[PDB]
This record gives C-alpha cells, sequence and structure tokens, in this order.
RNA sequence: CUCCGAACGGUAAGAGCCUAGCAUGUAGA
C-alpha cells in the first residue's frame, strides 16, 4: 500500500498512507486527519496540476512517495 | 593558517630592524634586507651552508633567529598535516601537495646529513665482521658452484630477444594509455632507434658496460601513498635501456646457473597460493609438528629488517658484486647505485646508500638479502635446507627426514623485505635457551 | 622530532 | 562540488552581459533614440 | 518495507547521512 | 571471512554513490536505483562490478509497449524475493582452493596429453587443451600464445613487477600476477551475463531509456562535456522523475 | 676525520681477504 | 517489536503596459 508526503515549505512536511486503488476524498481526509484543517478547504496541486476530488489515485498513477505541494482553499 | 604566521614573522623583522640595532635614524634602509633574509631562508631550504652576507653582525643574528621561528613553523605544520595523514579526515585536494612537498623536503635534508655524517663520521660495516661475510659467501659460492657472470660478447643469439624485451618493458612502463612528457619523448624515441637499430643498440651498450663508470643526475619523486611513501626515482634514458639490458642479462644468467635458492625468491608464481599453500602445508608436512604429548613446541617470527636500503657497505658490494660478476658490469652497478641525487632545487648526496629507483635494482636487494640469510641461517642449516646443486630440493622440501630433524628449523622464507621462520626445539633445548 | 617523523611516515 | 559554484558564476556572468546588450542597444536606449 | 531487512548483511536503519537515532528495541 | 571488510566494502560503495548521485543534484534523495549505474558502457551506463547488496525494487521492473492491442505492460521475475543485482563475486571467480584444486587435476592430464602426443606425433592441438584451456595455475594460453619463445628467456618477473612502484609514479595492481607470463586473472562476462538477467533482460533494463521510439525498434549499436551530458540525458527520465526527490515541481518557460 | 682512515683499513682489509679467498680457492681446486 | 525529521544547497535573466494593502501627525508665519 502507498505512501504519499503531502508536503510544503510552510511548517507542513505531511506523510499520509494512502490506498492503492483509493480516490482521492479519503486521501484528503486523512490529510486533514494528520494536517489539523477542514476537509472541504484542503487542495492538492503539482505546478497548477490540480488533482480533483472524484478523479482516483491510480488514476494519475500515483506511487510511494510521490510529494504534492499542499494549498489551501 | 600559516600566512597569519608567516605575516607576523614579518612584521617582527621589520620591528627588528627599526629597534634591532637600526644604526641610528639617518636614512635606514628599507625591506632589501627582509629580501636578503627570505633568499637566505630558501638557500638553508636547500640544506645548503649558504647565508645572508652582506650586513652588520646583529642584523645577519635577526635573519637567522627568523628563519629559524619560520622554519619551526613550517615544520610544526608539517607535522600537524602528517597527523591527519594516515586518517586524513578527508583532506583537501591542494593541502595534500603541500604536505607532500614539506615532507619530501624535510626527507631530502635528512638524507643530506645522513650522507654528511656518512662521509664525516666513519659508521663502518664491522670490518672483521664484513670480512667474515665475505668468507662465508666465498665458502657458499665453493659449495653451490655457482660460476661467475659471463659478460655478453657480440656473439649471442637470445640476445637481441632481451634487448627486445627491454624494451617492451620500458615502453609499458614509460605511455600506459595517453601519456608523454618533455623527456618521455626522448624514451620513445630511444626504443624505437632501438627496435630499428638493435645491432647498434648492443654495441652501445656493451660500450657503456665495458667503460662508462658513472652516470647522470637521477631526480626524486614520492609516490601519493597514505601510510607508507614509495620514492620513485628519475634515470637517463640511454642509461636506463643498459640498465634492462645487463639486468635481464644478469637475471637470465642466474635462473641459468641457479644462483638464487628457493627460500629467497619472489619468484615464478602468484603471492597468495604459493606462500600461502606452501608455507601451510609444510608447516603441517613436518615431522609429527603438532605432536606435543613430549612437551615439544613450536614458535614462528615474522619480522622485517628495515636495513636493506641506506645502511649497506658500498665497499662490500662492490666486492661481492666483483666476487660474483665480472669486474666491468659490477664496477658499474656500484657506481649506479651510488651516482647522484637531485631534488626539485637541491641536490641530494650519493655514497649513503643504494638507489633502489635504478634498473637492476631487485638483483642487488636479493643478493644482499642472500648473504644475510646466509649469515643468519648458517652454513648447515642452508646446506641441508636446499640440497646438492646435483639434486636440490624443493620450496620446503627435503631429501630426508633427518636432514630437519636435525637442526631446529624446518621452513623458511624471505621476500624483498620480510622474513619468515618456523622451528621446532625439545624441551631440553628449551630450558637451555630460557636458561641462556 | 625528525627521526620518529621520517619512521612513521 | 565547486563546479556548481563555477558554472553558477559563468552563467551570472553571462547573464549580466545578456542583459547590458538587451539593455545598451534596447527600445528604450537605440530604438528609442532611433526617433530622435 | 517491501524488504525482509534480515538478509542485510549487519543492520541498515538509514544511509540517508542522518543517523542520529539509535535504538531498535532490542533490551 | 573478514566481517569489516565486508562491512567497509558497503560503506564505500555508499560513500561512492554519494557524488554518484549528489553530482547532479544535491538531494542526497531517497530511492534512486542502481540501475542507473549496473548498465555496462555496451549499453551506455557505467559498469559498476558491486559486491554489497544493492537491493533492486519490485517496483523498478516495468515496461510496456504499444504494437498491436495497446500498452501491454510487464514486469520482470521478483515474485520469490529482493533482486539481488550483485548478490557475490566471490561466486564468479573460482577462488584459490578451487584454483589449486584443479591445477592439481588439470596439469597432470596436460603432460599425460603432452606425453601421449610426443608418442602418437601430435602437435599442440587446441582442440584437446579446450578442456584444460580455463586457468592453469597461470593462463595456459601463455602456454600457446604467439610470444611463447620471446617470453620463456625472462626469468623473474615478479620482483620487477613489485619494484616497479619505484621505477614509475603509479599504482600498478600487479602483485597478483602478470599478464603476459601469468594471463588474465579473472573473468566477468557471467557476471554481466547474471546482472543483465536480474535487471529483467536488455528490454526490462532499457525501459529507462529515452529510445522507446527513436525509431530505433530493436537494439542496434551506434555508440558514437560529452559523457556526463549523454548520461544525465539518456537517464533523465530515471533520473528526473517525482518518486526521488521531494514534489517541488517546476515547468520551463517554453 | 677519521672517516677517511676508517675507510682506508676497510679497504685494506677488503683486498686482504680477496687476496687470501683467492688463495684459498685455488688451493682447494687444485686439491680436488 | 512501534525511533516518526525539517530548512538551505531549487525554481534563468529580460525590455513595453497596468493595478495596491501600507506610512507623517511637525516646525513656522
Amino acid at each position: 500500500m502507498i505512501e504519499v508526503v503531502c508536503n510544503d515549505r510552510l511548517g507542513k512536511k505531511v506523510r499520509v498512507k494512502c490506498n492503492t486503488d483509493d480516490t482521492i476524498g479519503d486521501l484528503k481526509k486523512l490529510i486533514a486527519a494528520q494536517t489539523g484543517t477542514r476537509w472541504n478547504k484542503i487542495v492538492l496541486k503539482k505546478w497548477y496540476t490540480i488533482f480533483k476530488d472524484h478523479v482516483s489515485l491510480g488514476d494519475y498513477e500515483i506511487h510511494d512517495g510521490m510529494n504534492l505541494e499542499l494549498y489551501y482553499q | 593558517v600559516e600566512s597569519h604566521f608567516d605575516l607576523e614573522l614579518r612584521a617582527a623583522v621589520m620591528h627588528d630592524i627599526l629597534d634591532m640595532m637600526p644604526e641610528g635614524i639617518k636614512q635606514n634602509k628599507a625591506r632589501t634586507i627582509l629580501q636578503h633574509l627570505s633568499e637566505a631562508w630558501r638557500c638553508w631550504k636547500a640544506n645548503i651552508p649558504w647565508k645572508v652576507p652582506g650586513l652588520p653582525t646583529p642584523i645577519e643574528n635577526m635573519i637567522l633567529r627568523y628563519v629559524k621561528a619560520k622554519a619551526d613553523w613550517w615544520t610544526n605544520t608539517a607535522h600537524y598535516n602528517r597527523e591527519r595523514i594516515r586518517r586524513g579526515a578527508t583532506v583537501d585536494k591542494t593541502v595534500c601537495k603541500k604536505n607532500l612537498g614539506r615532507l619530501t623536503r624535510l626527507y631530502l635534508k635528512a638524507e643530506q646529513e645522513r650522507q654528511h655524517n656518512y662521509l664525516k663520521d666513519g659508521p663502518y660495516i664491522t670490518a672483521e665482521e664484513a670480512v667474515a661475510v665475505y668468507t662465508t659467501t666465498v665458502h657458499w659460492l665453493e659449495s653451490r658452484r655457482f660460476s661467475p657472470i659471463p659478460f655478453p660478447p657480440l656473439s649471442y643469439k637470445h640476445d637481441t630477444k632481451l634487448l627486445i624485451l627491454a624494451l617492451e618493458r620500458l615502453k609499458e612502463a614509460y605511455s600506459v594509455k595517453s601519456r608523454l612528457n618533455q623527456s618521455q619523448r626522448e624514451e620513445l624515441g630511444l626504443i624505437e632507434q632501438a627496435y630499428d637499430n638493435p645491432h647498434e643498440a648492443l654495441s652501445r651498450i656493451k660500450r657503456h658496460l665495458l667503460t662508462q663508470r658513472a652516470f647522470k643526475e637521477v631526480g626524486i619523486e614520492f609516490m601519493d601513498l597514505y601510510s607508507h611513501l614509495v620514492p620513485v626515482y628519475d634515470v637517463e634514458p640511454l642509461e636506463k635501456i643498459t640498465d634492462a639490458y645487463l639486468d635481464q642479462y644478469l637475471w637470465y644468467e642466474a635462473d641459468k646457473r641457479r644462483l638464487f635458492p628457493p627460500w629467497i625468491k619472489p619468484a615464478d608464481t602468484e603471492p597468495p597460493p604459493l606462500l600461502v599453500y606452501k608455507w601451510c602445508q609444510g608447516i603441517n608436512n613436518l615431522q609429527d609438528v603438532w605432536e606435543t604429548s613430549e612437551g615439544e613446541c613450536n614458535v614462528m617470527l615474522e619480522s622485517r629488517f628495515e636495513k636493506m636500503y641506506e645502511k649497506i657497505d658500498l665497499t662490500l658490494l662492490n666486492r661481492l658484486l666483483r666476487l660474483i660478476v665480472d669486474h666491468n658490469i659490477a664496477d658499474y652497478m656500484t657506481a649506479k647505485n651510488n651516482v647522484v641525487i637531485n631534488y626539485k632545487d637541491m641536490n641530494h648526496t650519493n655514497s649513503y646508500g643504494i638507489i633502489r629507483g635504478l634498473q637492476f635494482a631487485s638483483f642487488i636487494v636479493q643478493y644482499y638479502g642472500l648473504v644475510m640469510d646466509l649469515l643468519v641461517l648458517g652454513l648447515h642449516r642452508a646446506s641441508e635446507m636446499a640440497g646438492p646443486p646435483q639434486m636440490p630440493n624443493d620450496f620446503l622440501s627435503f631429501q630426508d627426514i633427518a636432514t630437519e630433524a636435525a637442526h631446529p628449523i624446518r621452513l623458511f622464507c624471505r621476500y624483498i623485505d620480510r622474513i619468515h621462520i618456523f622451528f621446532r626445539f625439545t624441551a631440553d633445548e628449551a630450558r637451555d635457551l630460557i636458561q641462556r | 622530532e625528525f627521526h620518529k617523523k621520517f619512521m612513521e611516515k | 562540488e565547486a563546479r556548481k559554484r563555477e558554472l553558477k558564476k559563468n552563467k551570472k556572468q553571462r547573464m549580466m552581459v545578456r542583459a547590458a546588450v538587451l539593455k545598451m542597444k534596447d527600445p528604450k536606449q537605440i530604438i528609442r533614440d532611433m526617433e530622435k | 518495507d517491501h524488504f525482509n531487512k534480515t538478509i542485510l548483511p549487519k543492520v541498515m536503519q538509514v544511509k540517508n547521512f542522518g543517523r542520529s537515532g539509535r535504538t531498535k528495541y532490542t533490551h | 571471512n573478514t566481517q569489516e571488510l565486508l562491512d567497509l566494502l558497503v560503506k564505500c560503495e555508499n560513500k561512492i554513490q554519494t557524488r554518484i548521485k549528489i553530482g547532479l543534484n544535491s538531494k542526497m534523495p531517497s530511492r534512486f536505483p542502481p540501475v542507473v549505474f549496473y548498465t555496462p558502457k555496451e549499453l551506455g551506463g557505467l559498469g559498476m562490478l558491486s559486491m554489497g547488496h544493492v537491493l533492486i525494487p519490485q517496483s523498478d521492473l516495468r515496461w510496456s509497449k504499444q504494437t498491436d492491442v495497446g500498452i501491454t505492460h510487464f514486469r520482470s521475475g521478483m515474485s520469490h524475493e529482493e533482486d539481488q543485482l550483485i548478490p557475490n563475486l566471490y561466486r564468479y571467480i573460482q577462488p584459490w582452493e578451487s584454483e589449486f584444486i584443479d591445477s592439481q587435476r588439470v596439469w597432470a592430464e596436460y603432460a599425460l596429453k603432452r606425453q601421449e602426443a610426443i608418442a602418437q606425433n601430435r602437435r599442440l592441438t587446441l582442440e584437446d587443451l579446450e578442456d584444460s584451456w580455463d586457468r592453469g595455475i597461470p593462463r595456459i594460453n601463455t602456454l600457446f600464445q604467439k610470444d611463447r619463445h620471446t617470453l620463456a628467456y625472462d626469468k623473474g618477473w615478479r620482483v620487477r613487477t613489485d619494484f616497479k612502484q619505484y621505477q614509475v609514479l603509479k599504482q600498478n595492481p600487479f602483485w597478483w600476477t602478470h599478464q603476459r607470463h601469468d594471463g588474465k586473472l579473472w573473468n566477468l562476462n557471467n557476471y554481466r551475463t547474471d546482472m543483465i538477467q536480474a535487471l529483467g533482460g536488455v528490454e526490462g533494463i532499457l525501459e529507462h531509456t529515452l529510445f522507446k521510439g527513436t525509431y530505433f525498434p530493436t537494439w542496434e549499436g551506434l555508440f558514437w562535456q560529452i559523457p556526463n551530458r549523454r548520461f544525465t540525458l539518456w537517464w533523465s527520465p530515471t533520473i528526473n522523475r517525482a518518486n526521488v526527490y521531494v514534489g517541488f515541481q517546476v515547468q520551463l518557460d517554453l | 676525520e677519521n672517516f677517511a682512515k676508517l675507510a682506508e683499513a676497510l679497504y685494506i682489509a677488503d683486498r686482504k681477504a680477496r687476496e687470501a679467498v683467492e688463495m684459498r680457492a685455488q688451493v682447494e681446486r687444485k686439491m680436488a
């Protein structure tokens, strides 16, 4: 099972353990559970490649260690 | 760093010029005296008796004092660099060359001092013991019947093969892969002229060996080793060719007439198989070597002389070489052993020891070790370990068990400088030896 | 100084 | 390791040279003077 | 953690040039 | 036998990997497979004949080809256990015990064959010696070499090779043997075959290279800051991915 | 100073030893 | 057999146009 690094250069270098064939809504739930912010407010980017709340995780094909620039809505 | 120490020394020199006998304020001198002091320190760095003339007494005294201070600071920096040499602590790239040069000049001064001590003082080689060693070598040659070297004429078949082999070795050593120098081109040209004119080259080499009784300036170069340095020396190209020629001739003649015994022989084999296997099996193939029911005991003695270089009787070297080789080549080897030594700026002295960098040196060191082995192991022990010239033994074999059962020593080995002994002995001899 | 240095280097 | 600093210095010098070349004959320097 | 981490020679916590910690619950 | 020796070999290999992976970007990344190195120069890489356990992850052996049906993804053989790229070079050397035993078994057969040839009036038959061709104590190729007579009139080369350290200003690892008189001291083509096998064949080890396309549908050798650029480009996807560095993605101006 | 004298003594000793050894080896070769 | 780490070494430099959260509190006639 996959380990993801919800990272940022503003005091948030978070390591969430995401599921293999899981969605991103649950990934945002985990990012909130480990980061301390409301669920619907979180945003994930990689140079404006805004990952959405319905596109799956294996769709983009994230793998172990793929860090993601964290931002807030 | 050392720059601050140098600046402090320069400031101290200026203060001394201002206060230490300034000859009164009458439009006094300037830093030209500082240039003279720096030149005098550079001259002393060559270990020469030069100094800083052209000045009064206290000026010269202050110059000598400041030079001694700067030299002490340099020696301290060199000691600090050598301390961080074995471990290194991830030394930089520029500090390595500086420390190596400092150590090189220090060793040059030390070798010059050793040569001056050998010249002024008389640290001879125990002339009684020297005559004893010469007589021992004479009896050893008489027992082995090893004839001397029949110096090469121009009427031999395989001499061209030896010359071509020497040229091949010198070419493989000079240029490995895309390497050349101002003098390396001279070596390549000499090798090419030899491959083209082998007869003329052999005639010239014979002329050198028969008449040339000198040598040119041989340089020094220290291998960038961590613990133990490997000083590599420079030689002349034609001198190198002649060196390789008569060296290979000596090797061939010795291998043909068995001029060396098997124990002193890092030779045609790989070091680990021959050494480890033969040594261990000889330790195991002895006559009840592991039996300890009768209170027997065994001992192994491994050491290294650390005196196969810089402590040798050059006169005794020439005497032994004349005993085993004709006068021409022997005298040429004795001359080349103590020809010349030159640093980057200094001129080291000869007549202090053997120049290991020169070709044909392995023969010399092995023969020296053979003399020392005949001295240490003796005559009867060596006569039993080797066997007769009509039926000698293997590296660790014997003609019979009695050949080893009589003496205490059973096995022996020797490297270029190492030495290894294994001897069994009963408890009576043990008690007698401990009593002594 | 020089002796021990040249011996262990 | 120092090669990175050397390359950075070379790139900074090249960027300064390019900026000076673009500014000396710039639209506000050359082409602006072309109308005068 | 997919590896066995037992066939390794002696041990490998992290070769990332930062092994400040030293512990493996042996005692 | 020296456990400290093996531990220090592993430490030294890791130290080389430091600046072997840090020479490009000063990051010291996380995963960074050794396949950037253990590909030989015949394909483009380095040829790092390694001894320490460089565990190759099973998630670094994926490849696919869109030919007739689509991108048919596949994976190499890693279902048993982890990937042991260099298990041990000791297994592919025939050490001095095996060397001495094979010599004691082979030189006797060589002398028997030489006696049979002298009796049967036979010459040096390379076909008959092909069985005893492997290593000898020195390489048997030296026995049937081209410079046999020329090399036979030079006894005592070990001392020359030893004191070459004084006759040259460069370390010469020739203490083990002489390349001419003693011959070759190893063989490694079997190890290269084992390496390319462990990487998942050429197609598996080369899925990182950029020639998935490039008008080169097969393997055709055309090997012409040349090597540094060629290397950092020929591994730019395997190097400039996202699962190695941190995720601070940055796009270029154009 | 005395080094030259010691060297001359060593040279004389070596010459005498070589002469005596040559004579002894010749006597042995004639005896054998 | 539960010990879990963060920053820098990182985003080429550029000429034309445009928009703005912030800041003084006074001397003197």
